[PDB]
RNA sequence: GAAGCCAGAGGAAACUCUGGUGGAGGCUCGCUGACGUGCAAGAUCGUCAAAUCUGAGCAUGGGGGCGAAAG
């Protein structure tokens, strides 16, 4: 009761065959210009740049394992040996492959065979200036004539244009208020429930008790 | 015979890809150009063979398109995985589209390739495509039929919410489900809708060498920094996963509440009721003046629409941490004991009051008034620090609702007062004694007021009328009734 | 409609504020239009169509 | 069948003429007179494998043996654990004709 | 229920009077007569109308009349008149019954006095 | 003196008793406060601090309030 608790070689796939034949015969044998391919590269090596960077946390390795795959990603589907010049062995005690795998569970069981979402704080700041009587339509087209402007962003390479999206954002003030929309919008709906405020409460209330413990 | 040289061929793939799959990656393929023979034997037990070896082969983690010797052995058995069982998802879905009425000596292709997708949908479910499993699943159970593989899917989709974990799958689902009742205009079975009530994110010395020691050292230490770090991302992840699904799942619950459809708002309520404490604190108060609005709205069937939205808000402060949150989130449940006693006159009279383990969803409108007034009368948090004029308030009206009304409601009725008069004993003992009436006032039977009907100016005379009754099963409730008025 | 406002907290209109308007107390909501304009604004990609 | 695959076991033992053990099953297999060749589940594959090499060159027929040591050991009649046997007459049993 | 097979409700409620008249047993008809009251004919506005109104003022009158002696008639009849109070109310608002509709406002009349004048025993 | 082992006697067994072997232990010997729960007119349960000694080297943590945490 307490014992209990590259391959080699077989002869199961051999058995019954003119290979067996051959193999017991023994007789000796031995064994004997638009720049696309360099764009090509050059999006590899920032792939692998950005992987590699933001692989040094440990808490980007947990979220990338833990991350599934997209079905929107896997679309597309649909929607000499040298040789020199010169009954089983496997018996079963007992087709039957065919008859063992119908006799399986399964086989005997079954019988008679736009959208425009506002974000980022800054666009509820123009959103708030737009929608109160402060900023007109005209205003707001008028302005978006900058130097921000007629800049093009269709064929450029990733790596060029991450590079501007981190070092061109334009610098104008958000308010209090935007910022306030932005969060309660973006609030989860378990984010603040009976339970989880009560015990905050309690988690304060204790360490107020520790501190005059420690006065004490 | 055709059907038995297809029985060893089958057997020919299935066994190959066990023993060894990635010497074999056309077999997957194989297992595709026997399947579409005419006759129609041979279509049954490919569909179930291929059940058979996608449950072997498939395995625990996704796998990536390729885009761009033994990882190009891996690669190309790996791609053929996914293009078989992306066919095998295909066929196995136009045949449960496929027509039902056949022969009688077997179900003919549907239940069949319904059984495969509901094995699938509890073995497979992390690997790709589950969205096109479930789909599957979702189209049957919008087909608004009582038939054995609309039952089928149906505990498909619980043992999914009840087992699942991580809760990707749990969200697909719902999401389809949400999706669905939409598009139907809200025509489900209503066991549909119970499949949001079993979601569970919302409830011997080895010799080592040198080398080989310092290796398994490192990857301890290794494993050691990503056990932290999954701890803390797969519980942020969980609580993501369950504000989408609360989200998906109470915009249901409300645009049913909104459209007024009377079999799904009974199924509502009582997933109102499980889930109102894990949504957040300020919402609290608002699914208690939804329900203010409804009851006003049925007061404008109907009697059963008050009473469901009545004892759903005793049901929502029963919860514990609802309770400990009176004082806090100020939610006051005087609307609802101040309708429930304007309405009891009304009951009385309306005679479909008996018509044949939840606490919302019950059938009958007895059973609701008796679920109503045990939470008014019998609560389980301060029962002895309750108010006993509004228990000598419904004492009075219970007896009075008790003599126009069938015989089983009678005899329950009965059964509520003898536990008042067990529990609360001396509160309301001076209803049955005369001599200790009150003399402040005189009692107003039509008010408008728990407080202001003066129930202690009146004294209880139906037991007169009741020991006369002709179901003896009354008789015997006020004999019991009478004895522990005697017994205090 | 008070299930009406418990769908807006939940599921949040899409031209949705944060304020109200004065002309009338209900919350006041961003257009289709004034979407698009801010869209067009923001990213900046065509200040002007034609 | 494993009940009825362990009666003829128990026959050939107490009938027959077996050795029990690794060691005598290579010194049957070399003198040639082995005629069937037991081998558990739990052998391990270098010694599953140099006994598969030396039946075929031998000529003599192989089974595996569904249960582990423990379990041909028990099917022997004997109170030790028995990876690998091997049958050299096979006395009043049709354990030979199969 | 439905007005189709009302004759068979009203032999059958008198069956139950009797009954209730012989032997000292309560028989609970208040919710099935005044069901029988309110269903859709008398709220849609003819002399069926009239036989069937008339019939069932003498109904609700011998019910009331047998217990008419006993000490729980406040509350026994309360439930009742409160019912009809409403139906005052609607037609004051259905059908053009004016002599259907003043029976019923004697008969209101009838049990809340006796209701008032057994309360001083 | 714990499992475990040996021997003898009961019991169909499991176990029981005796005599020994063995030498595990949040066992002993030398010279209480702060809280929480409470569904009553406070009972009952749970958490926290008091944390092998020592030479030579070394790193980090500290206040308040707000907030669900992140901040």
């Amino acid at each position: 009761q307490m014992h209990m608790t590259g391959a080699f070689f077989r002869l199961k796939e051999i058995d019954q065959t003119d290979a067996l034949r051959r193999i017991a015969k023994g007789k000796m044998a031995m064994l004997t210009e638009d720049g696309d391919q360099l764009e090509r590269e050059l999006d590899a090596m920032y792939e692998h740049y950005k992987e590699r960077k933001a692989s040094q946390d440990a808490k980007y390795r947990a979220k990338r394992a833990r991350q599934e795959v997209d079905d929107e990603e896997w679309e597309g589907l649909s929607a000499r040996l040298e040789e020199d010049s010169s009954k089983p062995l496997i018996k079963d005690l007992s087709s039957k492959r065919a008859r063992g795998f119908f006799s399986q569970d399964v086989f005997q069981k079954i019988p008679g065979l736009p959208n425009i979402d506002i974000i980022t704080a800054e666009a509820m700041t123009l959103a708030h200036q737009l929608a109160t009587g402060e900023k007109t339509k005209a205003d707001l087209i008028d302005e978006g004539y900058n130097k921000y402007a007629f800049k093009q962003k269709e064929g450029l390479p990733d790596w060029f244009l991450e590079d501007e999206a981190k070092h061109d954002k334009p610098i104008k003030p958000i308010t209090k208020e935007a910022a306030q929309a932005i969060k309660e919008k973006l609030r989860a709906l378990n984010a603040r429930p009976i339970k989880k405020v009560a015990e905050a409460r309690a988690r304060r209330k204790l360490r107020q008790a520790k501190k005059l413990e420690k006065l004490k | 015979e055709q059907i038995r040289q297809a029985q060893e061929e089958l057997a020919k793939i299935a066994t190959q890809l066990n023993e060894n799959p990635e010497e074999y990656p056309g077999h997957f393929k194989a297992l595709a150009r026997i399947g579409e023979t005419p006759i129609l034997a041979i279509q049954k037990l490919c569909i179930v063979t291929q059940m058979a070896v996608y449950k072997d082969v498939i395995p625990g983690y996704r796998i990536r398109p390729l885009g761009e010797k033994e990882v190009k052995r891996l690669r190309t058995y790996e791609q053929a995985l996914v293009a078989g069982y992306h066919g095998y998802l295909k066929t196995l879905a136009t045949y449960a589209a496929s027509s039902i009425p056949e022969d009688r000596k077997g179900e003919p292709i549907s239940s069949i390739a319904f059984t495969c997708a509901c094995e699938l949908v509890n073995a497979v479910p992390h690997f790709n495509f589950r969205g096109d499993l479930l789909r599957i699943l979702v189209k049957k159970l919008s087909t608004r039929k009582i038939d054995r593989d609309f039952v089928k899917c149906r505990e498909a989709l619980e043992k999914l919410f009840q087992d699942d974990e991580e809760g990707n799958a749990s969200q697909e689902a719902v999401s389809l489900l949400s999706k669905m009742m939409k598009a139907r205009e809200y025509r489900v079975d209503e066991s549909v809708l119970n499949l949001f009530l079993h979601l569970r994110l919302l409830s011997k010395w080895e010799f080592r060498t040198k080398k080989q020691r310092k290796l398994l050292k490192a990857e301890k230490e290794a494993q050691k920094v990503m056990e932290q770090a999954d701890a803390t991302v797969s519980h942020e992840e969980r609580e993501r996963i369950q504000s989408e699904i609360l989200k998906m799942v109470f915009a249901t619950y409300f645009r049913i509440l909104k459209a007024r459809v009377p079999h799904l708002m009974g199924a509502v309520l009582e997933g109102l009721a499980k889930y109102a404490h894990l949504i957040n604190q300020d919402f609290f108060g608002d699914l208690l003046e939804a329900l203010k609005d409804l009851i006003r709205d049925t007061d404008r069937d109907t009697s059963r629409e008050s009473l469901l939205c009545t004892v759903t808000a005793f049901a929502l402060l029963e919860g514990q941490d609802a309770h400990n949150a009176r004082s806090d989130l100020h939610l006051d449940l005087s609307f609802f004991i101040t309708n429930l006693y304007r309405s009891l006159l009304s009951l009385s009279l309306n005679p479909d009051l008996e018509l044949g383990n939840n606490k919302i969803n019950l059938q009958t409108t007895t059973v609701l008034l008796l679920r109503c007034l045990t939470s008014v009368l019998l609560p389980p948090w301060n029962i002895r620090s309750v108010p006993p004029i509004r228990l000598a308030a419904f004492c009075k009206q219970l007896m009075t609702l008790a003599l126009q009304v069938p015989e089983k409601s009678s005899q329950a009725i009965l059964g509520l007062l003898q536990d008042v008069v067990h529990t609360h004993g001396r509160k309301v003992a001076a209803l049955w004694n005369t001599e200790e009436r009150k003399g402040d006032g005189t009692y107003k039977p039509l008010s408008e007021t728990v407080e202001g009907s003066n129930p202690f100016t009146t004294t209880i005379w139906e037991g007169e009328l009741l020991r006369k009754h002709y179901c003896p099963k009354v008789r015997e409730g006020l004999k019991a009734m009478e004895k522990e008025l005697r017994s205090i | 409609d008070a299930l009406q406002n418990l769908l807006d907290s939940i599921e949040v209109p899409e031209g949705w504020t944060g304020l109200t308007d004065p002309n009338t107390g209900k919350p006041l909501n961003l257009s289709r239009d004034e979407l698009e304009l801010i869209r067009k604004v923001q990213q900046g990609l065509i200040p002007d169509d034609v | 069948e494993a009940q009825s695959i362990g009666a003829k076991l128990a026959l050939v033992i107490k009938s027959g003429k077996v050795v029990l053990g690794y060691r005598s099953t290579l010194k049957a297999l070399r003198s040639g007179k082995a005629k069937l060749i037991l081998i558990a589940a739990n052998t391990p594959p270098l010694r599953k494998s140099e006994l598969e090499y030396y039946s075929m060159m031998s000529k003599t027929p192989v089974h595996h043996y569904s249960g582990t040591n423990i379990e041909l050991g028990t099917a022997c009649g004997k109170l030790f654990r028995c990876s690998t046997m091997a049958i050299l007459d096979a006395g009043d049993s049709d354990i030979l004709a199969d | 229920p439905t007005a189709i097979y009302f004759p068979l409700r009203f032999h059958l409620i008198r069956s139950l009077l009797r009954l209730s008249r012989a032997t000292d047993t309560y028989i609970p008809l208040a919710s099935a007569l005044l069901e029988v009251l309110q269903s859709a004919e008398m709220k849609k506005p003819r002399v069926y109308q009239d036989g069937v109104g008339e019939q069932v003022v003498e109904l609700l009158s011998e019910f009331f009349v047998l217990w008419s002696r006993n000490i729980a008639f406040p509350e026994f009849a309360l439930p009742t008149i409160v019912a009809l109070k409403r139906w005052m109310k609607e037609m004051r608002k259905g059908n053009k019954n004016a002599k259907l509709g003043s029976s019923l406002v004697v008969l209101v009349q009838k049990l809340e006095m006796n209701a008032k004048f057994i309360e001083e025993r």
